[PDB]
This record gives structure tokens, C-alpha cells and sequence, in this order.
């Protein structure tokens, strides 16, 4: 049972490995990309106010 | 002598509400419409 303390001890440097694991993995380019789900979106339209018809003679 | 016009009166009421929308090419040019009724009133108009 004392032979973790000899493990920790002797596989320390898997620390230092472990760094650069974190710290190069961050460097590297990730992107998780959030869908749109099944159900599409979509807006109404360009819409613009204008004076309605007006009767002019 | 001039000739001068003078009076008239009516009353408004609600008729209903209309949505005018225009189309040019997948863009709405849109407008609400108010339209009132008439019912005329007392002193009646008069060209003198």
C-alpha cells in the first residue's frame, strides 16, 4: 500500500504532460456548433407603413 | 355681392377596420385603414 507514494512520486512528469495537454488543447481550434433545431425559424417579412390608396380625380 | 356657404354637421360612427398591403417584389408596403359611417345632423348647410 505504500507503493503509491513511489507511483505519485515517480509518474509526477505525467503532470507536466498533462499542461501541455490543457494549455495546447485550448490552442487548438474547437467549435461546437449549436444547431437550429428541427423547427425552422422565420421572420415576417419587410414591412413598411405607408398612406393607403387615396381617391384622387 | 359675394356669395358665401355656411353650416353643415354630421355624426361618425365606426364602420370597420381594413389592412391595405401592397406587393413589389417580396416587400410589404402595408396600411391600416379606419372606416366610419355617416349620419348627418343638424344645422343643415346652406350656399347663401
Amino acid at each position: 500500500a505504500s507503493l503509491i507514494y513511489r507511483q505519485l512520486l515517480t509518474n509526477s512528469y505525467s503532470v507536466d504532460l498533462y499542461d501541455e495537454i490543457e494549455q495546447i488543447g485550448s490552442g487548438k481550434t474547437q467549435n461546437v456548433t449549436i444547431n437550429p433545431g428541427p423547427f425552422a425559424q422565420t421572420r415576417y417579412a419587410p414591412v413598411n407603413w405607408d398612406h393607403g390608396e387615396i381617391n384622387d380625380s | 355681392a359675394w356669395p358665401v356657404i355656411n353650416g353643415g354637421a354630421v355624426s361618425l360612427h365606426f364602420a370597420g377596420v381594413t389592412l391595405s398591403t401592397q406587393f413589389t417584389d417580396f416587400v410589404s408596403l402595408n396600411s391600416l385603414r379606419f372606416r366610419f359611417s355617416l349620419t348627418v345632423d343638424e344645422p343643415p348647410f346652406s350656399i347663401l
